[PDB]
């Protein structure tokens, strides 16, 4: 049900934290 | 210019930086390159004036 449109995403955060993500997950 | 609060400089076609966020002070500037241009000399003959 996503709405149509459009939108430009805006850099925030920034981390030198050189993780390997193969995978995620979300926390609901 | 409205510089977003991430934007360190802005770039002209040309890539050269039009404008820059100065790293001492919450401020953007402009930068307009030096005045210059052709010089033209305009002559009668060496005959006739110097
Ligand atoms: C990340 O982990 C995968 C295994 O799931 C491995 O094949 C891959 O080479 C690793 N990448 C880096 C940059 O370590
Ligand atoms: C530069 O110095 C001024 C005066 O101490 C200070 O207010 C400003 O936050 C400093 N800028 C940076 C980027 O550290
Ligand atoms: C310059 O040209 C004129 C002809 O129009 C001539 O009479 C004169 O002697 C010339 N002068 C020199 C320095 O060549």
């Amino acid at each position: 049900d996503l709405p149509q449109g459009f939108s430009a995403l805006e850099p925030l955060v920034d981390l030198p934290i050189g993780i390997n993500i193969t995978r995620f997950q979300t926390l609901l | 210019k409205k510089f977003l609060p991430f934007q360190q400089f802005g770039r002209d076609i040309a890539d050269t930086t039009d404008a820059v966020r100065d790293p001492q002070t919450l401020e953007i500037l402009d930068i307009t390159p030096c005045s210059f241009g052709g010089v033209s000399v305009i002559t009668p003959g060496t005959n006739t004036s110097n």
